[PDB]
């Protein structure tokens, strides 16, 4: 166990991401209908996954910070830069008496380095790679991406792979199929995909 | 007129005059002539001796209680020369600096280092916009346990120069000239010799010659592990010896 | 491990150590100095933790060079020693540095011992580390109070040599640093009773038996 | 006005408009010309050093053109004394940017960080205004090679050809005139740099004792910044020299 | 109002565009003792007039050529207090440097760092600049160095320059006599002559101190050693 | 409810308040744990010319308090020509200090009894390790509060204030009982009285003995 | 390098002297205990890409420290002619790790670089916080020092040929990985010249 | 461990100190010089554990060094004794040890203060503290009669100090006796190669 | 002119060509506007005698504050601007308060006077605050060095005296003290002596109508600074009246 389920499948340009809505405290879902996927901008989307408090607190702060950078340069924040930038932030925060650790995914298209998708570990280890999961699910989601595709197969087949992974979410871990928040993030912005 | 120029900031807040020396610093020297304390310090090989007017104007004052010899280390001593208002403030400041150092270094201070360090503190007073430099001179005596007896003198602004023989006061130029002859034809030193030479040169320049309850002679001898004030008992003995000596 | 001892002559200090700096009993390095070099006339012997020992000597090395240069006269043992004492008491102790301070001063020559928070006193034989006690014995045999420089030299060689035969961690070459009235002699291999990184033969691999699948050359 | 209500920057102007800045602009003109030209494989900076004297120790080749970072260099026109605090400050900012962003620092970002310190000194804190205009030269992958101009006040602009120093008015118009865009190469911008530097300056000879020349050139996708040494400098001067010589009687 | 307030301050700018203050500071150094520094390119020499006249100066722990670190010395002119703080900070900074790299600091990096500090007083208002011009000598990396740092907080590279009393005349002699690359012993001889131009009242039995920086390192020299060079060329 | 293991203790400070005087007896013995290191020890101090302070329990915690009360008293007398400080302000401000130091769980108790008159009233104040201030007819703190104070209470119960003679017989009775029942102390007491001139109480002397129950 | 905590990095380091260079061989793993998300993560870094510091424990302080060391490097190179010595570099990393007294960090610094002023290949490791060790043979270091150190004493003389040294260090690490569980994927080698860093990437698990 | 004792005269005082610091079974330092000085009219004697005792005494060096400067030449004992006691109460956890401060003040000429590890000063005829002195506790007071003259303090102290270290399990190694008066301190050495120990039991 | 009343006192960051700033010389004038405070030193204490200028007879004790209690053995009698009189009282007192805590003993007067004197000169240096402009005396009986009397003037000069008087009739008063004896004799004989000097010096071109206040600090009051009793005051005064006539 680390944290509840996440499954994320990068296509080869597109990245399709899902997290459960289920933000549960005591033994009930408090929220069950809100996205804790954050729009830090339109060209960059960040999706923060972890505990209940660290998700909302770290990203809301990041968002307001993203906008400030935008004014200053007058160009969207650079993707390569965003990948190193998120690593310094999560290490600095990590000591705090209220625990901050994020399993993050940065998705952006930049006109600079290009596209970036970031795998980021719970040991605040930064890597770009294609196939990521959140929780103890990161091992569960990375594994089906290695065998069944060479991680360049269509987003449609990837969705079918995602349905199968979500069936694991009913079996191995506790989460119910009821609601999952699903978004695909590409160059234009975020697209709302069907709930499960 | 006088040194420096009133124009601009240099007495409102401390920013250099045309001379490149602060308006207050050049004025700072003049502050010794205000004081009326004329000192000559002579260096032996057995002691460092300082002789100064104690400035007791009346015996209504107590001769003991009035002083200008201070104990600023564990056996380093000094004498104050110049405006008295400046002089006590410098003494107390030197004392703080002295205690801190003794601890850090862990042993009693070299006379050279102590004079160097006060010289750094006085620059601070010069530089700061609220403050103004000190108008006094501290003449330190002490025996360094390597080199031997050393006599140092610091200037008002915080100038430092090495000295093996020094004088300061109103009649600074005259006192240093009488002592300069004596340094050239250097006698061999002992407790008595060194003291006799210091007093004699100061008594030629003034041309009065001292009373045995109106001067304060301060020594750091090898026999004392303390800073010692000669008092009226000792001084009286050297004074009757002077008339007869030559 | 890290086993340094020093002994006292009128000039000031003859420092002796064995070589090989150890992480427990395993070598980080097979042959290197444990007695450390501070500026000139001031030297530092080392015991307990190696790492903690290096930073304590090195901080004094800077303060001493400072005090000697401003004053324009000798270095003082009591000076480094007290400067260390005040920082570590404020810290609340974390030292694992047994240092043997030794300097030639303006008046008497002054020898010191630094435990974690310091002690301000003048010893006459100091040994540092967990093997401090084991170092003292050879000295207790071949040194009586106050000897000559040549005799003092022999006692340093002798304290290193008794530890070499009997200990397995006493291992290797004896390094001596003679620091006296104004000179610093760093006699490396005073006696090598064992050779540093010995080899009689070695076995190395044969042309490319090593795993590879990509190579690039960045400039 | 009829009297300034300045004599400190802890008290302010009798109009609320700061005279000291106009005197600062005049100060760049007193000091020698600084010019930056753009290239299509680099950017180069050419500056006139304070030292013209024959006796130079020459341990430094950087005494007005300082390389700050692994992506950017700047130059000074104005008082040399002012650069020394600034140059060490710029090193801190420049590496500070890398730590968070780890990107080839853009010229617009470094300049805005510095402008914060210059605007505060003029407003309060009792610190005298600056008298240097600094030219920042650098490379980013999002617009290319860039040149920026910073003023004593905190006033900034992105250029691709700009000159200040030895009458600014003349110099910026001239640097522009001779500049061409998309026709350039590093060797020819450098030969040209000496030529323009010669005209604004009173000297019709110019040497590497008088002048110090830097390149910023991008090699294998990374920016290598060097301030050049005297023999290398001389070669760019001699290239120019034949032309200068024909002008003369 | 008038020029008096505006021009003098370093709490706000001079209306001239360059500060009338640093110029004032140079005048101070002119009123100081005469100092010459010459890099031979076999070593560096710093020589100054030191007032003995009867030996009225301790030369056992206080000097005018004074070591910052192992192989760096300084010789100075102008205001005495300003300098003493400057020495103590300079040695402090050097020691931080020796601590970290394990090499005593070279003159060329030191002047630049030292300049940053002196600039702060030339920036700060109510605070006057340091009124010492320093001649820094050194031998590091196998090469001798001589630098000049003026009161403004700037550093300039020189092979030979003059400070103190009649600096204009010193710089003119230096250019004239000096040649690139010379012997350190011939170099002292012209330095004693450089002082002799505007000495004032001329040398007694010894009324100069010289310190040499070479391959083995910077050392101030003893009154006897100093006297031997003075006989050769006064 | 607390009581740290004391090292250097003064066990008992006796106190009964009369009409313009107070009689206090203060233990001579200073136990440093089991060993009685020092007898000579008067724990009653002279702050000023109309105040006195006497404390029992840790003596170290006492010596820290005597200089502090000295600087508080020195600030207050400056304002008049001969003004002297009232008992209540100094004792109450110290109460707030001990309530705070009690919450800090490693600390050592002291309990002091101040007598002063700085008002138009003679004040008898206490600051305790636990803290509180009150008036008392007859008082004893620490080890007195535990065992003699109850004997005193018994007396106080039908006869609100005792006579001079009866307080002396009790004192004599009391010293026997403490040596017998508590450890650290001795019989040895100093008799200290505070009045409008300062505190007077000469050195602690031996008084009546009886560690015999062989006779009982 | 003020890095800390040997679990959640995936670090092992070895440095060996070649004969024209010094080469430093490292794993390229990523872990959180032994749980990862990618093949490669960088642990030896180029501070000018001709002198390198390899920092071993956490990735975060490896990059941060690198850039702060770069702040010192540039000023020194600007101030006095010709790029820093290895002797200067080696003590400068020692000083950075040293400053921490109260509850000191444990980094394992490996400094690898040639003396740039006048040739002198040097490779160095330091224990704990730091105490100086100069090595010239081959040395392996980590909190699991022992695995590298047994092998390090075994193949070299004191200077086998650069090509030969390369192949041997890379191999000592590939076989180590089957012995350990802090190592999987990729072995990264930096042979350090004065104008080229030869980088070899070993196979993936 | 060590033994420290201070004995009263008619208006002078005689101090006793021994050297040794033990680290459990193995004695780490015996070399140690635990009779320092602080002034020429005030002295303190060190004992206890060498690391801890030194810091407190040393904080007292720096405060005590300010007190000599302020005043006219000869230092006050009373100023110095206050800092040491105050140091052991505050820093009881961090610094522990018991210093014996003895010399002359500036108000009299016979003052003995003990700032203890438990903290509390009183002047008395004899007090002993530190390690093995506890054992000879009743014993310092009886063996020498209170306020007896100099020669008699010297016989009593020297024999008794040899016997304290003998009986002391963590004692051992040269007894250093000091008789202090005015500006001049005299120390005598009773060796550790010479017994002078009082009738050892079976 | 040896002083200018506008120019070189515009800021307290000035000096003057003689060597002493004019603000300090004015500060001696401030003390001249008020009456005299005399204090004569015994070897068993110090006794002060200050004349207190009155405008009303509704005044009670703790009015004008001529006598301050610096410590429980240090007394202070002041002269000059009463406004200034309160800050000098604070400066001496705060130094005393820190001293008492830390050192733990009675303050030697030899140290206090130089220590305070530094502080009095320290305001003069600053232009954050103006020089002082009241003059005070410190008189102490201690076992630390005996009875000692110092006078500190607003410049920041500290000197020893067996007899000092500060006022506008300080010159005339000091000479008068020297003719009498009080140097070796007890505080009880001395009190009578402090009163008479005030009446004899008392001029009508240097002072105005006054009520006498005298103060103890010696062995009779057991160290501490108290005001003399009314009964005793009136006998000391009764001699003071007789002695003038």
């Amino acid at each position: 166990m680390e944290y509840l389920i996440g499954i994320q499948g990068p296509d080869y340009v597109l990245v399709a991401s899902d997290r459960v809505a289920a933000s549960n405290i005591v033994q009930m879902k408090d929220d069950h209908d809100k996205m804790f996927k954050m729009s830090e901008k339109i060209l960059l989307l960040c999706v923060g996954e972890a505990g209940d408090t660290v998700q909302f607190a770290e990203y809301i702060q990041k968002n307001v910070q993203l906008y400030k950078m935008r004014n200053g340069y007058e160009l969207s924040p650079t993707a390569a830069a965003n990948f190193t930038r998120r690593n310094l932030a999560d290490c600095l925060r990590s000591r705090t008496p209220y625990h901050v650790n994020l399993l993050l995914a940065g998705y952006d298209e930049h006109e600079g380095p290009a596209l970036y998708y970031m795998d980021y570990l719970a040991a605040l280890a930064k890597a770009p790679f294609a196939a990521h999961g959140y929780g103890a699910f990161l091992t569960l989601s990375i594994l089906d991406r290695y065998y069944t595709p060479t991680i360049s197969r269509e987003r449609a087949v990837e969705l079918l792979r995602k349905c199968l992974e979500e069936l694991q979410k009913r079996f191995i871990l506790n989460l119910p199929t009821f609601s999952v928040r699903v978004i695909d993030k590409d160059g234009i912005h975020n697209l709302e995909n069907i709930t499960f | 007129m006088s040194r420096g120029s009133s124009a601009g900031f240099d007495r409102h807040i401390t920013i250099f005059s045309p001379e490149g020396r602060l308006y207050q610093v050049e004025y700072a020297f003049k502050a010794i002539n205000q004081g009326g304390l004329t000192s000559v310090a002579v260096r032996g090989k057995d002691c460092a001796v300082i002789v100064t007017q104690k400035k007791v104007p009346d015996k209504l004052l107590d001769s003991s209680t009035v002083t200008h010899l201070f104990k600023i280390t564990e056996n380093i001593g000094c004498v104050m020369t110049g405006m008295t208002a400046d002089s006590r403030s410098q003494v107390q400041r030197a004392r703080y600096e002295a205690a801190n150092w003794k601890y850090k270094y862990g042993y009693e201070i070299p006379v050279d280092m102590l004079c160097k360090r006060i010289a750094d503190i006085s620059q601070v007073y010069t530089q700061n916009a609220e403050m103004r430099p000190l108008g006094c001179c501290m003449i330190l005596i002490g025996i360094d346990e390597e080199q031997g007896p050393q006599v140092y003198k610091c200037d008002p602004a915080g100038y430092y120069c090495g000295f093996k023989a020094t004088a300061a006061g109103v009649k600074q130029t005259e006192s240093t000239s009488f002592l300069e002859k004596k340094v050239k034809k250097k006698f061999d030193w002992t407790f008595e010799q060194t003291v006799e030479t210091a007093i004699t040169c100061l008594s030629t320049v003034l041309s009065i010659d001292f009373k045995p309850s109106e001067i304060e002679v301060g020594v750091v001898t090898v026999e004392n592990p303390k800073f010692r004030i000669l008092t009226e008992a000792e001084i009286d003995a050297h004074l009757v010896a002077l008339a007869e000596r030559d | 491990t890290t086993i340094a001892g020093v002994v006292y002559k009128d000039g000031i200090v003859l420092g002796a150590d064995t070589r090989a700096t150890e992480g427990m009993v395993v070598a980080d390095k097979n042959c290197s100095k444990i007695h450390f070099i501070s500026p000139n006339i001031y030297c530092c012997g080392a015991g307990t933790a190696a790492d903690t020992d290096m930073t304590t000597q090195l901080i004094s090395s800077n303060l001493e060079l400072h005090s000697l240069t401003t004053g324009r006269l000798p270095r003082v043992v009591t000076a480094n020693r007290m400067l260390k004492q005040m920082l570590f008491r404020y810290q609340g102790y974390i030292g694992a540095a047994l240092v043997l301070g030794g300097v030639d001063v303006t008046g008497p020559h002054l020898y010191s011992i630094y435990p974690h928070g310091s002690t301000d006193k003048l010893p006459y034989v100091t040994m540092g580390s967990g093997s401090l006690a084991a170092m003292a014995v050879f000295e207790d045999k071949f040194r009586p109070d106050m000897e000559e420089e040549e005799a003092k030299k022999l006692v340093s060689e002798a304290i290193a040599a008794g530890i070499f035969n009997d200990l397995g961690s006493g291992s290797n070459i004896d390094l001596c640093v003679i620091s006296k009235s104004k000179l610093d002699f760093l006699r490396p291999y005073s006696v090598p009773n064992k050779k540093g990184t010995r080899f009689g033969r070695y076995r190395c691999e044969k042309g490319t038996t090593a795993v590879l699948t990509e190579k690039v050359t960045p400039l | 006005m009829s009297r300034r209500y300045d004599s400190r920057t802890t008290i302010f102007s009798p109009e609320g408009r700061l005279y000291q800045v106009e005197y600062a602009m005049e100060a760049i003109g007193h000091a020698g010309t600084c010019l930056g030209i753009l290239a299509n494989d680099g950017v180069l900076l050419a500056a006139e050093r304070r030292n013209i004297h024959k006796l130079l120790d020459e341990v430094f080749f950087s005494e007005k053109i300082y390389k700050l970072n692994e992506d950017m260099a700047c130059s000074v026109a104005g008082i040399t004394s002012d650069a020394n605090v600034l140059t060490n400050e710029l090193r801190l900012i420049a590496q500070r940017y890398l730590l968070q962003y780890q990107e080839p620092i853009p010229c617009e970002q470094l300049v805005t960080a510095l402008c914060d310190i210059k605007q505060a000194y003029t407003q309060f804190g009792g610190k005298r205004p600056f008298g240097v205009s600094l030219l920042y030269i650098g490379w980013d992958k999002h617009y290319g090679f860039q040149l920026y101009q910073s003023d004593p006040s905190g006033n900034y602009g992105g250029w691709k050809a700009t000159c200040i120093g030895n009458n600014s008015a003349a110099a910026v118009s001239m640097l522009k005139q001779d500049y061409k865009e998309g026709e350039m190469t590093l060797k020819s911008a450098l030969a040209l740099a000496v030529k323009v530097l010669n005209k604004t300056m009173d000297v019709s000879k110019l040497s590497a004792e008088k002048v110090e020349i830097a390149t910023l050139t991008r090699e294998n996708g990374k920016t290598v910044i060097r301030v050049l040494k005297q023999k290398e400098v001389e070669q760019l001067i001699k290239k120019h020299e034949e032309e200068e010589a024909k002008a003369e009687r | 109002m008038a020029e008096r307030g505006y021009s003098f301050s370093l709490t706000t700018f001079s209306p001239s565009g360059k500060l009338v203050q640093i110029e004032y500071a140079l005048a101070a150094v002119a009123g100081g003792a005469p100092s010459v520094g010459i890099k031979a390119a076999n070593g560096v020499v710093l020589a100054t007039e030191k007032k003995q006249k009867s030996i009225l100066y301790d030369e056992r722990s206080v000097h005018k050529v004074e070591p910052i670190t192992k192989h760096i010395g300084l010789v100075y002119s102008g205001m005495g207090p300003d300098y003493r703080v400057l020495v103590h900070r300079a040695r402090k900074l050097a020691q931080q440097y020796y601590l970290v790299y394990q090499e005593p600091i070279p003159t060329a990096q030191l002047v630049q760092r030292v300049a940053s500090v002196m600039q702060e007083y030339t920036q700060s208002g109510g605070v006057r600049p340091f009124g010492v011009s320093l001649l820094i000598c050194g031998w590091n990396e196998g090469r001798p160095y001589l630098f000049q740092s003026d009161p403004s907080g700037a550093y300039f590279a020189w092979k030979a320059t003059a400070m103190g009393k009649n600096y204009v005349n010193g710089k003119t002699f230096l250019e004239k006599r000096y040649n690139e690359d010379l012997e350190l012993e011939d170099a002292i001889h012209t330095a004693i002559l450089t002082l002799k131009e505007s000495f004032e009242g001329q040398m007694t039995e010894d009324n100069i101190e010289v310190g040499i920086c070479n391959e083995a390192g910077f050392r101030r020299l003893t009154p006897t050693e100093v006297r031997d060079y003075l006989a050769a060329i006064a | 409810t607390q009581n740290p293991m004391v090292t250097g203790t003064s066990v008992l400070g006796v106190k009964f308040d009369c009409g313009v005087v107070i009689a206090a007896d203060m233990l001579g013995s200073y136990g440093s744990l089991a060993r009685f290191r020092n007898i000579s020890r008067i724990m009653r101090v002279n702050d000023s010319t109309m105040l006195g302070a006497s404390g029992d329990y840790a003596d170290f915690q006492y010596l820290k308090q005597v200089l502090g009360q000295m600087v508080i008293d020195e600030e207050l007398f400056g304002d008049g020509h001969s003004y002297s400080p009232r008992a209540i302000h100094s004792w109450l401000t110290r109460a707030m200090y001990s309530r705070r130091s009690k919450m800090n769980p490693l600390w050592n108790t002291k309990v002091i009894g101040g007598y002063a008159g700085g008002e138009s009233f003679l004040g008898y104040v206490d600051m305790l390790g636990v803290a509180y201030e009150a008036p008392s007819l007859a008082t004893g703190y620490g080890a007195y509060l535990a065992q003699p104070l109850l004997r005193e209470v018994l007396e106080k119960q039908p006869v609100l204030s005792q006579t001079e003679a009866r307080e002396l017989v009790e004192r004599c009775m009391r010293v026997l009982y403490y040596r017998d029942a508590r450890s650290y102390n001795r019989f040895q007491v100093a008799t200290v009285t505070e009045k409008g001139v300062e505190i007077e109480g000469p050195l602690s002397a031996q008084t009546n003995w009886d560690i015999a129950h062989m006779i009982s | 390098m003020s890095v800390m905590s040997y679990n959640g990095g995936a670090v092992m380091a070895m440095k060996g002297k070649n004969c024209v260079a010094i080469a430093a061989d490292r794993r390229f793993g990523i872990q959180a205990q032994m749980v990862t998300t990618d093949f490669q993560k960088i642990f030896p870094m180029g501070d000018r890409l001709y002198i390198g510091l390899a920092g071993l424990a956490t990735d975060v302080q490896t990059v941060a420290q690198r850039l702060k060391f770069r702040l010192n490097l540039y000023e020194l190179k600007e101030g006095r002619q010709i790029k820093p010595y290895t002797l200067m570099s080696m003590v400068a990393n020692l000083l950075y790790e040293k400053r921490f007294g109260p509850y000191y960090t444990e980094p394992v610094i490996a400094g690898l670089d040639p003396k740039t002023f006048k040739p002198f290949i040097c490779s160095l490791d330091l224990i704990g916080c730091p105490m100086v060790t100069d090595d010239f043979v081959v040395s392996g270091t980590c909190s699991e020092q022992m695995y590298g150190m047994c092998e390090s004493l075994w193949e070299p003389n004191m200077d086998p040929e650069h090509l030969f040294e390369t192949i041997s260090q890379a191999m000592l690490n590939a076989v180590d990985r089957d012995a350990v569980s802090g190592m999987g994927v990729i072995v990264h080698i930096i042979e350090k010249d004065k104008i080229t860093t030869r980088t070899l990437k070993a196979r993936m698990d | 461990t060590t033994i420290m004792a201070v004995q009263f005269d008619g208006g002078v005082v005689l101090g006793a100190d021994s050297r040794t610091t033990t680290g459990s079974y193995i004695a780490n330092r015996v070399t140690d010089k635990l009779t320092p000085i602080h002034d020429h009219i005030f002295c303190c004697r060190s004992g206890s554990a060498a690391d801890t005792q030194a810091v407190a005494d040393a904080v007292t060096y720096q405060l005590g060094f300010h007190s000599i400067e302020l005043n006219e030449p000869p230092l006050v004992h009373t100023a110095a004794s206050l800092f040491k006691e105050m140091c052991y109460r505050y820093r009881e956890d961090l610094m522990a040890g018991i210093i014996i401060a003895g010399w002359d003040p500036q108000e009299g000429g016979q003052v003995y203060s003990v700032p203890m590890g438990g903290m509390m000063v009183r002047q008395s005829f004899a007090i002993g503290g530190s390690g093995s002195s506890y054992i000879y506790g009743y014993v310092d007071a009886t063996y020498r009669e209170g306020m007896t003259k100099d020669e008699c303090l010297q016989f009593t102290a020297n024999a008794l100090a040899l016997a304290m270290e003998r009986d002391g399990s963590s004692g051992g190694v040269i007894r250093l006796a000091a008789i202090q008066q005015s500006g001049v301190e005299r120390q005598v050495l009773l060796g550790d190669q010479i017994p002078k120990v009082t009738i050892s039991t079976l | 002119m040896s002083s200018i009343g506008t120019g070189y006192d515009l800021s307290a960051s000035t000096f003057s060509p003689d060597g002493r700033v004019f603000q300090v010389e004015y500060a001696m004038k401030a003390v001249e506007n008020s009456s005299t405070a005399i204090g004569i030193r015994c070897k068993d204490g110090v006794v002060f005698g200050v004349e207190k200028l009155v405008l009303s007879k509704l005044y009670e004790e703790g009015s004008n504050k001529r006598l301050f209690n610096v410590d429980r053995h240090v007394g202070m009698a002041v002269a000059g601007l009463l406004a200034d009189a309160r800050s000098l009282a604070d400066i001496a007192r705060e130094e005393a308060s820190n001293f008492r805590s830390n050192f733990g003993y009675n303050i030697p007067l030899k140290h206090l006077a130089d220590r305070v004197a530094m502080y009095v000169h320290a305001y003069t240096l600053y232009s954050a605050v103006r020089p002082f402009g009241c003059s005070f005396m410190l008189g102490s009986y201690s076992v630390n060095d005996g009875a000692q009397l110092y006078m500190i003037d607003p410049s920041g000069v500290s000197y020893g005296y067996w007899g000092c008087a500060i006022g506008k009739a300080r010159q005339a008063a000091k000479t008068e003290i020297e003719k009498l004896q009080m140097k070796e004799m007890t505080c009880r004989d001395v009190v009578k002596e402090v009163a008479k000097i005030i009446y004899i010096v008392h001029d009508e071109v240097k002072d105005k109508a006054f009520e006498l206040e005298l103060s103890w600090v010696g062995e009779l009051t057991k160290g501490r600074h108290e005001i003399v009793p009314k009964d005793v005051r009136e006998e000391a005064e009764k001699y003071a009246k007789e002695s003038l006539k």
